């Protein structure tokens, strides 16, 4: 499992690849990893499959229901909130890496990483799942401040295509949500359209 | 362990154990063990399957997490 | 477990040792002689672990035998007793050790009666009384409180009959008869048994 | 071997009208990490056997070495014996039951594809010194995912052509890219004939992924 | 670490009778819950009087049968003469406990004819405990089809019934049923049942199919 | 597995059970537990098979080389020490035996119990196996030493069934022997189906 | 056991064997492993099998109570979030494995549920330990929008992949086939195993048996 | 392990209009055998009867408490119960402990009250059932059993044949188990008696 | 390590070590058994007597065992060796036969260590 | 290691037990009961776990003396093995579970005399005779060879001299007294200790 | 622990860290983990340190003896061989990952990598240790055919520097080696010689 959440100025890119293993198998090749905790907040998943699926549903009913008394848009802090007071009230039982991103009306494009343990910080970028090892130095060069929407769908392209390249629990195909005020646009990278990096031979 | 003789057949007591004849299979002997969590994403809480109970595993053997 | 005891005294040796051969819950044997002739004045009693008691009483006793027909004399009870365990010791640490505990009984013409206590990591102690087994700590108390060291040998078997009667009484195994031998400057003598019907 | 550190996955084997068709990628993996992905995994032993193995790649080279050796020192002595597929076949699970015994095994699964007198040769060794011949083979994951393939299309044509062989090689080589996570899309084919060893590669299988829409 | 034994399947059947004797076993080669192969006899021929069946870890069954040929051979060559039955059962045994600290995981019956020409059946454990007997199961199924063989061979729990000796067509039909059943009920048991025949005539071999799930 | 062994006046009586077993699985009904030695010696089995059957046949090709190079028969004492030596090189390693060496030697009738762990007793009565209990239970309420044949012959039939009748890894048939001055006799081997038959009605 | 499931394009497949082992022995040659739901709504299961009988049954019961307070046919939906939830409670000693596949008003689903409470939503799921062999035939044929015919032949493909490549699994294959118009439990769909036939007979005639009492009572 | 402390065999098969109930008699701890004449099929109807094997302390707590439970059902109900229903209390009964699970193997044979229908299943230790249509077996020899009887059992078979089947393989079966035998006791169950019998069996 | 073959034939068909060991057994004192009915006696010559040896310690006559014994001629070292190992041999047996040798047995060992002496490299 | 044994005839049952409490090697009671009257037609012998004996068999006869309080009766020997084994048994996977081998011995005076044979595991078994401890194995071959239903009260007690004979012989432990009783229609009766002094 | 080999026309460049910990005390924070095996030969070492050292030290005397007997310059697959025989022979007694690079008249510039187990294999660049993990991606996606001596230099130098900023176990200086048929140039990259990335805030 490879994450990535990216911010820029009118948003977040979230990206994710759609690999799930039970050992060395594959039982789903087209998993998807990125989901919606309302119309402008989403959460990327990592770990145990069945603790961040419950995780995630009982943080979707409780902000649907948190914005539905408020009468006012959740913040991303409150998802990302949520999601950490569940992570450490359970940190014992429940094995769930969390990426946090969406859009604000007060804050704008936010990303908060919830790692396993329950703690909660906002990052310019976030990464996570054994496939993000591989990535660090590549992000660590590559990212800078002030990347348009496009450059960060290419960004977190180019990160995953590495990323799954290089790790055996990451793999099928890139799937990307582009969050901001007008809306969520997502697409699914596959085949040819995967950014290719030739391997070095000789 | 899968070949043990003897223990049970020379007296009722003591911690040797085994009858006149070795047999593994008749024994405890894995033969065609498979791990309960095998074609599992996440590994099976222990004691979850119990002993003599019908159980299918998930998976084939290698596809443990 | 099996038991032994042996008494000193001025000029006696007395050992007394069961004579039970238990496999599991069952007594095999009720007559079972725990005590080896080393030669005409010294005696070896063995008990531990099942095979090593023979084998190592054995080996000794061929080994003395053979030290008395290559130079004409017998060895004293002392420098029996510290080949016993210089053998013993150098099994210890070797690949095959033995888990044996051995009284060994003696007269010598110039020293006097001997008795040697030996566990089984190979120490070797003089003591006037010693006893072997869960036994010992039943009757090692009578030994202390009864013994002399100018006990006669009439006494001496008093005073055993007491350590085997207090067997009888508390001990939770089935000890009923045990095997009395002495050895004075005449030699190796068997008493009679000390039985309990 | 105690514990493998590099070690590859699934090799293939089949059989067809003239000889023996072996298939494995080109893919060491160092635990879940593809660190190695320009490795053959295929050895031509001589004109008529050919070698791909499974599992630790170090004893791959070992066998290799020694394999290799052999056959130099049989062609040294020039008295117009050489080694058939099913010589070396035996002579592999003598050597891997040996190794066993001595509690060190190399710890490899073995596809040995041979042609000699006009009969097809595929055998399997492993580790432990289990060793069988059968029209198709399939070591690792591939038992599961590859084989069951390969013995229905025996089942219904018991007799295949190249052509078709290599076809349903490409067909389990893809099943075994879709569900094994230490598998990689670049892999080589080798193929024993009467004109001898073959080698090719590297080959991609076309991947159809438009189950992610559903 | 590693395991250095497993376990391949396989049942191994031998019926004694007045002058024949009849090994029989299936032909399926498996591993956990996979299938190696389809095709894999568990009887080999070592002389024209003996046939011996091999079930257990393959590797072993392998390693002890060459080592059989090897000493089949070598005895021939010392003494001038092929080993007798007996004294084939008698070297396995000395074989088998050779490894009596790593034994050969192998279920070992010895089907021929004596010296006399009766039939003879001999049964071995994996360090080499053998007997003669007249009819014996190994392997997998050999817990299954032993009682029944004990039924119909041996005329056991059975009242009034004539103790009416085995003959060979009886014989060979009995092998057939109960290793259909075995097919039926043991999971390892499939695919083909191959049955070696033992006469004065030589060694007859026959196949007959299993179910192959 | 229940042996007995008894000295009486008229020799040494040896009884068997035939009753092999893999955990709850009998293996057999019919293994020879009293193995013929030599004319002169007999062996019992319990513990390991294969471990009592190689070791006793070991013993019986040393006594026959001991018969050969001295020209004259061994002793039972010697036989077990013999056995008992050889037994003793694997202690720990796994070994499973329990043995009574009986026969009739210059010293009269002979009898020693022999295991793996290391004892070697001599005897006027043993009994060895799982099912040795409830053969001694019965064996000693009917021995005597002097006793006639046929009483003895009775009293180790009746052990060994009661034995086999209490014992679950005890049954299949009973096997007596005999050991006399001019060398053993095998007695009887009756089922325990027809010793039912015979004692409970 | 082999248990497998595709969606064609209008409505459900679902494929099973029907043999039961305990341990290395085959139990049952003809047991059902695809369970009543709703309907509209069946499940495969796998693992341990009092666990999946006793889950199905209390979501089968629950759904039908659902079903009859809002007098609508159910979801497959409201069965998988049922099942996911009570298997996480558990935190995984339920040891139920479930193929879930229905048609709703929303069309057809399938779902594979694990004990742990983790679902994945897909065109073709197997389960079981002859699930790879019936997921490379699905990885080699499958196609979407299927008609009925040739799903039903794909999945009893797998299914014989499974049951000839797999100890575990034998016998026949069911087949369970979910329309919005109708639903076909086809029970057995195939027999491709059978016992041989007999070569020779048994001795088993009347007074074989020796009897020591017999009691006899008549019941009116 | 928990399975094979006290031994035990319990078989039942179907004929025609018939089912047959055997049992080993056998009650012993380990290797040691305490009494010949321990009961393990118990009556559950007129036409109905369990078979237990397993723990013995689980076969007669077992046993109590569905004696208690048909009680109330029969008195509840005012009929006597199916063996299907009786198979499903069963379970349910067994699937009540499954985290503290009942060391028995129930096994029911009957035939269904006013269709006179043979109906014979068998259940694990949690409670999951397996009807049957030929036999159903259950204890320490099962692979004996399913030997025997996958041999000898024939489809509609009389009342004699079926006694003389399910005899030949259950006193075979147990003939090769260590810890079962010591007696073996049948019963035949018609539409208009019963027949129980004790079979001539081997005592070692 | 020497492995010489001091012990060789010779073309007239004879062992010339062992003819020099038997005349080297010729120079020695003579000793004379006697096997009596219920006794057995030996009686070794002494060549010289030099009125300051200790006699207890030139004794050509000595015990094997409890009951069997033994004379010598020849060389004295030779056979006190000889000497050492029956008596070692006669313990070995006692241990590992429970029983005293026979005179035969005993006289079979010695024997056949002279045999070996005769047919073994370097020596 | 406790011993318990019961011999039911056609109108009697006749229990013995040894009256030996020991811990560790030592043997600190001589003359320890271990029967407890639950009626006065039913004896109840427990044995096993320090603590857990007394405990459960006090518990058994103060209900069992509390059903007779209350309805004016008494239990049936049936009744009470049944209701010792219900609550052994539901006591067995609860978290104070009781370690204890049971034999019950009573005389009803419809149904006869009666034998029940319970071990730690809670399984009732009637038997015409039984034992517990490990000298049972040594005994129950005696009384499966000498035992017969219409066995008389004085051969009975030779009987189960015979077995004790049997015990003093060949039991590696030291149970030298027995308490002996016997019940019968006019209640329980103390006979004379059997002991070997 | 990082290590970094990469091939160019006229030769190899080699470069490492200098970090060697015992648990999480830096015991030495200028360690020199390129070793000279022969004139245009080099090693760099992971893994146990006695073990590496132990090996390189054996393969230096056997190739040192090896060229003297055969008047020969050696050759880098000559002393891959060695380590890979040595490495293979002792798998089950050494912890140790080899990296052998160097410069051959008959086959250039070589790169062979001899990870632990014991096999060989050449490639066109490799990396190894601990710190390798997070350099992978941006290794995969930098590298390119063609590249002179100075820019496998900066391209070794940034992994390097990146594998250090993220491995905990990786750190100190920079040790770079240029090994062509000239000779070998040894430099230390310390302080701000060290290439920078800026942490991405906010």
């Amino acid at each position: 499992t490879t994450i990535m959440a990216v911010q820029f100025d009118g948003g977040v890119v979230l990206g994710a690849d759609s690999r799930t293993t039970t050992g060395s198998y594959i039982a789903n090749r087209v998993t998807d990893k990125l989901t919606p905790i309302h119309d402008r907040i989403f959460c990327c998943r990592s770990g145990s499959a069945a603790d961040t699926q419950a995780v995630a549903d009982a943080v979707t009913y409780q902000l649907g229901f948190h914005s539905i008394e408020l009468n006012e848009p959740p913040l991303v802090h409150t998802a990302a909130s949520l999601f950490k007071e569940m992570c450490y009230r359970y940190r014992e039982d429940l094995m769930a890496g969390i990426i946090i991103a969406g859009w604000d009306p007060q804050e704008g494009g936010q990303v908060y990483s919830v790692p396993m343990g329950g703690m909660m910080v906002r990052q310019p970028f976030a990464i996570g799942g054994s496939g993000s090892s591989y990535i660090y130095g590549y992000v660590d060069a590559t990212y800078r401040e002030g990347m348009t929407k496009e450059e960060c769908l290419q960004f977190t392209a180019n990160a995953l295509a590495l990323a799954m390249e290089r790790d055996g629990s990451s793999g099928g195909v890139i799937r990307l949500a582009a969050i901001a005020e007008p809306g969520v646009e997502r697409q699914v990278l596959l085949g040819d359209q995967i950014p290719k990096f030739t391997i070095a031979t000789l | 362990g899968p070949f043990v003789v003897g223990g049970e057949d020379l007296d009722p007591f003591g911690p040797r154990r085994g009858g006149m004849i070795v047999d593994p299979l008749r024994s405890g002997f894995p033969r065609a063990l498979i791990d309960p969590s095998s074609g599992l994403p996440n590994r099976l809480p222990p004691g979850a399957v119990p002993p003599g109970a019908r159980f299918d595993p998930f998976g084939p053997i290698g596809t443990s997490p | 477990m099996e038991y032994l005891i042996g008494i000193q005294g001025p000029d006696y040796v007395l050992v007394a040792s069961d004579r039970v051969a238990a496999s599991n819950i069952v007594q095999m044997k009720d007559d079972h002689d725990k005590m080896f002739k080393m030669s005409e004045k010294i005696l070896l009693l063995c008990v531990g672990e099942a095979g090593d008691t023979v084998q190592f009483a054995e080996y000794i006793q061929k080994n003395v035998q053979l030290y008395k027909m290559r130079n004409g004399y017998e060895l004293s009870p002392t420098a029996a007793a510290n080949f016993t365990r210089r053998n013993l010791a150098d099994y210890l640490r070797s690949r095959t050790p033995y888990h044996v505990n051995l009284l060994l009984a003696g007269y010598d013409e110039h020293e006097g009666p001997a008795l040697y206590y030996m566990d089984y990591l190979a120490a070797l102690a003089k003591a006037p009384f010693a006893a072997h087994g869960y036994g010992a700590f039943l009757t090692l108390s009578i030994l202390d409180r009864y013994y002399t060291p100018t006990i006669s040998r009439e006494k001496a078997v008093e005073l055993l009959r007491k350590c085997l009667e207090e067997l009888q009484k508390r001990f939770i195994l089935n000890l009923p008869t045990f095997s009395v031998r002495i050895i004075d400057r005449n030699g190796i003598h068997d008493l009679d048994n000390i039985s309990f019907p | 071997t105690q514990n493998p550190m590099v070690t590859g996955t699934s090799v293939l084997g089949l059989k067809f009208e003239g000889g023996v068709v072996i298939a494995a990628d080109m893919l060491g993996s160092y635990g879940s990490l593809a660190r190695f992905r320009n490795i053959s995994r295929i050895m031509r032993v001589n004109n008529s056997t050919m070698l791909g193995a499974s599992g630790d790649y170090a004893d791959f080279q070992y066998l290799k070495q020694v394999l290799g050796q052999m056959v130099i020192d049989e062609e040294l002595l020039g008295d117009g014996h050489s080694y058939s597929p099913k010589a070396i076949h035996s002579w592999l699970t003598r050597a891997m039951y040996s190794r066993r015994s001595k509690m060190n095994p190399l710890w490899n699964t073995m596809v040995i594809g041979g042609y000699a007198d006009g009969e097809s040769f595929l055998g399997y060794v492993d580790m432990l010194g289990v060793a069988y011949e059968a029209p198709s083979l399939a070591t690792g994951y591939g038992a599961y995912l590859a084989q069951p393939l390969l013995r229905e299309v025996l089942e219904k044509q018991p007799v295949l052509s190249q052509t078709e062989a290599r076809e349903l090689v490409e067909r389990c080589m893809r099943v075994l890219y879709y569900r094994d996570a230490r598998s990689y899309n670049r892999f080589q084919i080798a193929t024993v004939t009467e004109k001898g060893v073959e080698i090719e590669g590297p080959l991609s299988a076309e991947t159809n992924w438009d189950i992610a829409h559903m | 670490r590693f395991s250095p034994y497993a376990f391949n399947g396989g049942t191994v059947l031998a019926i004694a009778g007045e002058d024949f004797s009849i090994v029989a076993s299936d032909t399926r080669l498996s591993e956990g819950f996979s299938i190696h192969t389809r095709d894999s006899p568990k009887c080999y021929k070592l002389t024209d009087k003996t046939v011996i069946g091999c079930s257990g870890f393959h590797g072993d069954c392998l390693t002890l049968t060459k080592i059989i040929e090897a000493r089949l051979k070598m005895y021939k060559h010392s003494n001038n003469k092929a080993m007798t039955t007996g004294a084939i059962a008698a070297m396995l045994s000395t074989i088998l406990y050779s490894r009596r600290f790593f034994p050969y995981y192998v279920y070992n019956i010895i089907g021929g004819l004596d010296e006399e020409g009766k039939g003879a059946v001999y049964s071995f454990d994996p360090v080499g405990s053998y007997q003669r007997d007249s009819f014996k199961a190994g392997g997998s199924a050999s817990a299954m089809l032993q009682p029944l063989l004990d039924n119909q061979v041996g005329f056991k729990n059975m009242q009034n019934v004539e103790h009416v000796p085995l003959s060979l067509d009886r014989a060979m039909r009995l092998v057939k049923d109960v290793f259909i059943s075995a097919a039926e009920r043991d999971v390892y048991t499939g695919d083909a049942l191959k049955v070696c025949i033992v006469t004065k005539e030589g060694i007859r071999g026959e196949t007959v199919p299993l179910r192959k799930d | 597995t229940t042996t007995l062994a008894f000295k009486f006046r008229h020799g040494v009586i040896v009884a068997a059970d035939s009753r092999a077993t893999a955990g709850a699985y009998i293996a057999s009904q019919t293994v020879k537990k009293v193995i013929e030695i030599n004319p002169y010696l007999l062996g019992t089995m319990a513990g390991g098979a294969a471990d009592c059957s190689f070791w006793e046949r070991l013993l019986a090709r040393q006594c026959r080389i001991y018969e050969l190079r001295n020209k004259e028969r061994i002793s039972v004492a010697a036989a077990s020490k013999l056995l008992a030596n050889m037994v003793y090189q694997y202690k720990g390693m796994g070994l499973s035996m329990g043995t009574m060496i009986c026969g009739w030697d210059k010293r009269g009738p002979g009898l020693y119990y022999v295991d793996s762990e290391g004892n070697r007793i001599s005897g006027a009565t043993f009994s060895v196996g799982s099912g040795s209990v409830y053969a001694y239970g019965v064996m000693d309420r009917g021995y005597s030493y002097d006793l006639e044949v046929e009483e003895a012959y009775d009293l180790a039939r009746r052990a060994i069934y009661q034995a086999t009748y209490r014992d679950a890894y005890s049954g299949g048939s009973v096997s007596l022997y005999h050991v006399r001055e001019d060398g053993w006799i095998r007695v009887s081997s009756d089922n325990v189906a027809d010793l039912h038959d015979k004692y409970s009605g | 056991t082999t248990i497998a499931g595709v969606v064609y394009k209008d409505g459900i497949v679902l494929g099973a064997d029907t043999r039961a082992t305990e341990g290395m022995v085959v139990a049952d040659k003809n047991c059902s492993k695809i369970h009543f739901i709703s309907p509209n709504i069946y499940c495969c299961g796998a693992g341990t099998a009092a666990d999946t009988d006793m889950t199905t049954q209390l979501i089968s019961s629950n759904l039908e109570l659902h079903s009859l307070s809002t007098g609508r046919l159910p979801r497959v939906v409201t069965a998988n979030r049922m099942l996911k939830q009570m298997l996480f409670r558990y935190q995984g000693y339920i040891g139920a494995a479930l193929v879930l596949g229905g048609v709703d008003v929303t069309g057809p689903h399938l779902y594979s549920i694990y004990p742990h409470g983790s679902t994945d939503k897909l065109p073709y799921v197997t389960m079981g330990s002859g699930s790879l062999a019936a997921m490379a035939v699905f990885e080699d044929k499958f196609r979407p929008d299927m008609e009925e015919e040739e799903a039903k032949k794909l999945v009893s493909e797998a299914i014989a992949a499974g049951i000839f490549n797999d100890l575990g699994s034998g016998s026949n294959i069911d087949l369970c086939v979910i329309s919005k118009s109708k639903l076909d439990f086809l029970r057995p769909y195939s027999v491709p195993n059978k016992k041989g036939t007999r070569f020779g007979r048994y001795r088993c005639e009347k007074g074989t048996n020796a009897v020591l009492t017999e009691k006899v009572t008549t019941l009116e | 392990s928990i399975m094979s402390y006290n031994g035990g065999a319990v078989m039942a098969m179907k004929g025609k209009n018939c089912v047959a109930i055997a049992a080993d008699r056998r009650f012993g701890i380990q290797a040691q055998m305490v009494t010949t004449d321990f009961q393990k099929i118990f009556p559950m109807g007129d036409r109905l009867y369990i078979g237990l094997a397993g723990l013995a302390t689980d076969v007669q707590t077992v046993a109590q408490r569905l004696k208690f439970r048909l009680n109330l059902y029969e008195l509840k109900e005012g009929r006597q119960i199916k063996p299907y229903t009786l198979m499903s209390m069963v379970a349910n009964l067994l699937y009540e402990k499954r985290f503290g699970p009942y060391y028995t193997e129930p096994v029911i044979a009957g035939l269904d009250p006013k269709t006179f229908k043979p109906f014979i299943c068998s259940l694990d230790l949690i409670g999951c059932p397996m009807v049957t249509d030929d036999f159903v077996v259950s204890g320490t020899c099962t692979e004996q059993m399913y030997g025997m009887c996958e041999s000898l059992w024939e489809p509609n078979m009389d009342p004699e044949h079926l006694f003389e089947t399910i005899s030949q393989a259950m006193l075979n079966a147990v003939d090769r188990d260590a810890v079962s035998g010591m007696g073996v006791i049948v019963h035949i169950i018609e539409k208009d008696k019963i027949t129980t019998r004790t079979l001539k069996a081997r005592m070692d | 390590s020497y492995d010489r073959a001091i012990t060789v034939f010779s073309p007239d068909g004879h062992l010339f070590q062992v003819e020099y060991a038997q005349e080297a057994v010729k120079k020695g004192s003579t000793a004379v058994g006697v096997r009596g009915k219920d006794i057995v006696v030996l009686g070794v010559e002494k060549k010289s007597v030099a009125k300051l040896q200790d006699e207890r310690t030139v004794r050509k006559i000595c015990a094997l065992d409890d009951n069997v014994c033994m004379a010598f001629a020849g060389l004295t070292a030779d056979a006190r060796i000889v000497i050492n190992r029956a008596r070692v041999e006669c313990q070995s047996h006692r241990l590992t036969v429970e029983d005293p040798v026979t005179v035969e047995y005993i006289t079979r060992y010695i024997a056949s260590l002279k045999q070996r002496y005769t047919q073994s490299n370097g020596r």
